């Protein structure tokens, strides 16, 4: 509702961090 | 779901999402679970690969939350952001940005015997006025010698080519001197601190003239952008954007079951809670729990 | 033959080299592995038959390495 | 007629305005830190809010606007990193009671300033007689916490605390600067160490002296401890945390004194197990594992979970000139076990990766059977900046840790790797440290 | 800030500057007794010597709360201010709504009195796009994926020409 | 006002490139 948090409001929202996450996670497994 | 080298990362990062992570990580070890072992295999092309990998994410958390100092008259914020900027590399996991393209060089050019494939293996990350300003040098004394000037240290033809590129150097602006002198190393404490203080003081200049340089960027992008956008009628403008907003919405709609498409969504949901947020008190800001 | 190397080769080194390259050779023949000195490889051995190759240097390897992430990055 | 939570409506009503320039801010914040408001996020936030917007500043504005960051114990970077504009503009105008609180409070938020770190040193040794102790110990506290290794500021205030007396949380503060620049220097922390005799009027004084003396690696004080040990209810559990891991680096064994610090401390981690920083969860286990003074079962086992976490974030985040000292010392380790050639060498260096029985990854670890021993490299971060340049306490923390696992702790310097010749000469050094330690290997 | 600091009762503040908040305290021995006014209402309570220290146990931490971000609320603060000074010399434009009168119409050539409709309908397109001040946050994510990409360096993020360039000489010039 | 993700880097150091200044302010005071 209303009055969420503020750990959970101070992310920065539309960074990428998975899309690197996304690549990461496909790389790494296939690139062992 | 924290995967044991990505946790190992966050346990120094300050940002939110990784933080939150780490304190459900830390309460899931405090209910009795055991920590995973840590894998001592991935010989060293798969460590840098997991660590520049790694390290992206936690410093794309990291710029998002470090405000420009843009339209700013000073050199104070823009210290505060080069600042802010040396705290996030230091949390990702970067050295001294001194260090780190000095250990940049110490990797590109560990094989190469001559000064010309030293300049041309290291072109990208000197500058092109640099380069050139050093190519003549080079040139000059390939001129001289009629030989190839190898990069030894031993080899005069390399000290004669020194002498010109400190004359370059400090021609340039940057103290070649100051600089040797921190990174050699002193006898006694006090005049390793006097050249500490004066190394620290082009160091400092130089990441403020790098930040500004950044700063200046973006605003004659942002002027750029908004003297393209204020010779368009409104409609225009809507219509554009509606677009853009749509087609970059429906980008991640229609990819699903990964984590950005959800994350991306999940922000969608929390910009329009925000919205709703000051709409319903608007001179006291949004509503957070308190 | 004609193995070049980065480094001299060292007395385990050479007999694990020699016991590696008579794989290659499609018979009961023999072998006077040579040797050479080149720094630019980073480390490993190219064994040159003059009609066949292995480059099991760091060279390749690592030319290999950023060859197959720049192609896997680009499809993910 | 004496109400709080009016008169903090009243203020914020005062900073939430259109054009409140320096001077209102700065005293509204002054009250703030007065009137003890750190449950009032949002009103702290509007007065930091117009501490960054207010363009003007005079000196005495600026200094008491720090002043009230500082003890109002208030974090934000941009706002105070900011705030640095005015003190290196107003730099002549400052008087030095006032260039020290702005020193210090710019210095405890982390700023990287060094045009303003050398302009208040250049001052500071220029004019050192216009200080009082205090004076030098907080801009020493400025200049250590700002990432300057200013060590002739360090001389500097080594005089005045050779020649004069300073009070209790002075030297605690001046101890503190040395600690972090890693000082050791018996001619200026024995000078200090004077000051604690009367006793120490708050806690906090005491277990930033403890910290400062574990992890300079002196003593114990006997009476750091034992006023330390009146008033552990006074600190907050991340405070306790770095005053019992100092009373613990500095050889402690008052069984009360480390009672009473983890009396606040594992309440405070069983009430929320994720307040405290990994790293403050690493001090409390290499602090509860050397003074062995117990900790309560969820406690104890989670500590050491934390340490193993902390260990490995060590490790993932080297300085490369750290891992290149790692991949010498286990050549070396390699050779001075038996291997002439460059194969034996390559495969036994891939062997003593041993891992830690706690989850921790060890870099060289070798196990002849029921004997275990650990190498461990010390490359430059963890030395003290003098001329011993002996290892800090951090060395011997992680040594009396590994200790107590089953290892035998072998510490290889890199001040006595680096002046070798050759790998022989470094085998010889590095099987020289391990026999000193078990003479089985 | 760190975790042991030392402020507090010790070249305090003991008076206000501003004539707004009128705060007062009394230096004693150890403790202080401080009077606050801030208006009509009034606080004057008693802070003790191991009082002020206690402050800075827990951290206050302030972090902001952006719309999106951070970096995309500074980029979208300054293009506000680049539409503000766009407005300003919009704000200058002379008043063509006086010359609307059939005593400027029948007086003037037709090709200038048309030219002059369109000047005003000109005027009103500029002001109309102007005050589209929505469209700045969808510019401002126009500026964030360049640079956010910019500091996703493989070298350093705050890594620039000039850092690299001296290292460059401390690299060269040594040995090697 | 959401953004094309990118998942790039940037290995070379480069000058970040500031644009020309744009005609608006000459062209509004024409």
């Amino acid at each position: 509702a209303d009055a969420k948090a503020l750990d959970e409001l101070r992310k920065p929202k539309f960074s990428s961090k998975y899309l690197i996450q996304h690549v990461s996670q496909k790389l790494i497994p296939a690139v062992k | 779901a924290v995967s044991k080298k990505e946790v190992l990362y966050f346990l120094s990062s300050k940002d939110a999402e990784s933080s939150t992570a780490v304190k459900s990580y830390l309460k899931s070890l405090y209910a009795g679970a055991q920590v995973e072992a840590t894998e001592t295999d991935a010989s060293e092309l798969i460590a840098q690969l997991e660590k520049k990998y790694l390290s992206a994410q936690v410093v794309e958390p990291g710029v998002h939350n470090i405000a420009l100092p843009l339209g700013e008259s000073g050199s104070a914020p823009v210290k505060r952001y080069a600042a802010e900027l040396f705290n996030l590399g230091a949390q990702a996991g970067f050295e001294c940005p001194f260090i780190e393209v000095s250990k940049k060089f110490g990797q590109e050019t560990a094989t190469s015997e001559t000064v010309k494939d030293v300049l041309n293996k290291t072109k990208s990350y000197v500058s092109a006025d640099y380069n050139a300003a050093l190519n003549e040098v080079l040139s000059s004394v390939e001129a001289e010698i009629n030989g190839p000037v190898l990069f030894d240290g031993k080899t005069e033809g390399f000290k004669k080519f020194a002498a010109k590129a400190k004359a370059v150097a400090v021609s340039r602006g940057l103290p070649a001197d100051t600089i040797l002198a921190y990174c050699a190393g002193s006898a006694n404490e006090d005049a390793a601190d006097k050249v500490s203080k004066e190394f620290f003081t082009w160091f400092e200049s130089a990441y403020t003239a790098d930040a500004a340089a950044e700063v200046k960027a973006i605003e004659a992008e942002a002027a750029s952008i908004l003297d393209r956008h204020l010779a368009k009628p409104v409609a225009q403008i809507r219509k554009e954007q509606a677009s853009a907003y749509a087609s970059l919405l429906k980008r991640a709609e229609t990819a699903k079951g990964a984590k950005w498409a959800e994350k991306y969504l999940e922000d969608v949901k929390a910009v329009q809670w925000f919205d709703a947020s000051v709409a319903e008190a608007p001179a006291s800001g949004p509503k957070v729990a308190a | 033959c004609t193995v070049i190397t980065a480094e001299p080769l060292d007395k385990l080194e050479r007999v694990e080299l020699t016991k590696k390259a008579e794989k290659f050779v499609d018979a009961g023949f023999k072998l006077v592995m040579q040797e050479k000195i080149d720094k630019k490889l980073l480390g490993g051995f190219v064994i040159e038959f003059s009609d066949r190759r292995v480059d099991m240097s760091t060279a390749k390897k690592v030319e290999e390495f950023n060859n197959f992430v720049n192609k896997l990055v680009l499809s993910i | 007629e004496n109400d709080v939570p009016a008169i903090l409506k009243e203020i914020d009503s005062l900073v939430s305005r259109e054009a409140v320039s320096a001077k209102e801010v700065s005293d509204a914040a002054v009250a703030l830190t007065y009137l003890q408001v750190k449950a009032n996020r949002r009103l702290w936030g509007k007065v930091l809010e117009k501490a960054g917007a207010a363009q003007d500043y005079d000196a005495a504005s600026l200094t008491n606007l720090l002043w009230a960051i500082n003890t109002g114990g208030v974090e934000h970077f941009k706002t105070v990193a900011e705030l640095a504009g005015p003190a290196v503009s107003l730099l002549p105008s400052l008087s030095p009671v006032q260039l020290s609180i702005v020193v210090e409070a710019l210095g405890g938020a982390g700023v990287k300033n060094y045009e303003l770190y050398n302009k208040a040193s250049a001052v500071v040794v220029s004019k050192i007689g216009e200080f009082k102790p205090a004076e030098i110990a907080r801009v020493l506290y400025g200049v250590a916490f700002g990432g300057v290794n200013d060590v002739a500021l360090a001389k500097a205030a080594g005089k005045v605390f050779a020649s004069t007396e300073v009070d209790s949380r002075t030297a605690a503060q001046a101890l503190y600067a040395l600690a972090k620049l890693g000082r050791a220097d018996k001619a200026t922390v024995d000078a200090l160490l004077k000051s604690f005799k009367k006793g120490t009027e708050s806690a906090s004084d005491a277990a930033a002296a403890s910290f400062a003396l574990g992890s300079l690696s002196f003593k114990a004080e006997k009476a750091i401890v034992d006023a330390l040990k009146a008033s552990a209810g006074d600190l907050a559990p991340a405070q306790a945390v770095e005053a019992a891991y100092g009373l613990a680096l500095s050889g402690a064994t008052d069984a009360e004194a480390f009672k009473a610090l983890f009396g606040v401390v594992a309440p405070a981690i069983e009430k929320a197990p994720d307040a405290l920083e990994v790293s403050s969860l690493a001090q409390l286990h290499v602090a509860s594992t050397i003074s062995g003074a117990k900790l309560p079962a969820a406690v104890g086992s989670f500590v050491a979970k934390a340490f193993g976490l902390a260990a490995d974030a060590a490790r993932l985040k080297r300085s490369s000139a750290e891992s290149a000292l790692v991949a010498d010392v286990a050549a070396a380790t390699a050779v001075a076990f038996g291997a002439q050639y460059r194969p034996e060498v390559a495969s036994a260096v891939a062997s003593y990766v041993k891992t830690a029985p706690d989850g921790s990854v060890l870099d060289i670890a070798i196990t002849k059977g029921d004997a275990k021993v650990l190498v461990q490299a010390v490359p430059s971060s963890l030395l003290t900046s003098t001329t011993p340049a002996k290892p800090l306490g951090h060395v011997a923390a992680y040594s009396k840790v590994r200790e107590a696992q089953g290892y035998a702790v072998a510490v290889v310097p890199a001040n006595e790797f680096e002046a070798l010749p050759d790998q022989k000469a470094k085998a010889q050094y590095v099987l020289a440290a391990i026999k000193k330690v078990a003479p089985s290997f | 800030l760190t975790t042991f600091t030392f402020s507090g009762l010790q070249d305090a503040p003991v008076a206000a500057l501003s004539g707004s908040i009128k705060l007062n305290v009394a230096a004693k021995a150890g403790k202080a007794e401080v009077t606050v006014a801030a208006g009509a209402a009034k606080a004057a309570t008693q802070v003790s010597a191991a009082a002020l220290r206690k402050l800075s146990g827990s951290k206050i931490s302030l972090a902001e709360v952006a719309r999106i971000s951070v970096l995309h609320s500074s980029i979208q603060n300054y293009l506000l201010s680049l539409s503000n000074e766009r407005y300003q010399l919009l704000s200058q434009w002379p008043d063509f709504t006086t010359m609307y009168g059939k005593d400027f119409y029948y007086r003037a050539h037709p090709e200038d009195l048309k030219k002059f409709y369109d000047a005003a309908d000109e005027y009103y397109k500029l002001y109309e796009t102007v005050t589209e001040f929505d469209s700045l946050s969808a510019l401002a994510s126009q500026v964030v994926p360049n640079y956010a990409a910019r500091r996703r360096s493989t070298v350093h993020p705050a890594i620039g020409s000039t850092v690299a360039d001296g290292a460059f000489t401390n690299f060269l010039l040594s040995k090697q | 006002y959401l953004a094309p993700l990118r998942s790039d880097f940037t290995e070379e150091i480069t000058a970040p490139k500031v644009a020309s200044a744009s005609n608006l302010v000459n062209e509004w005071n024409n």
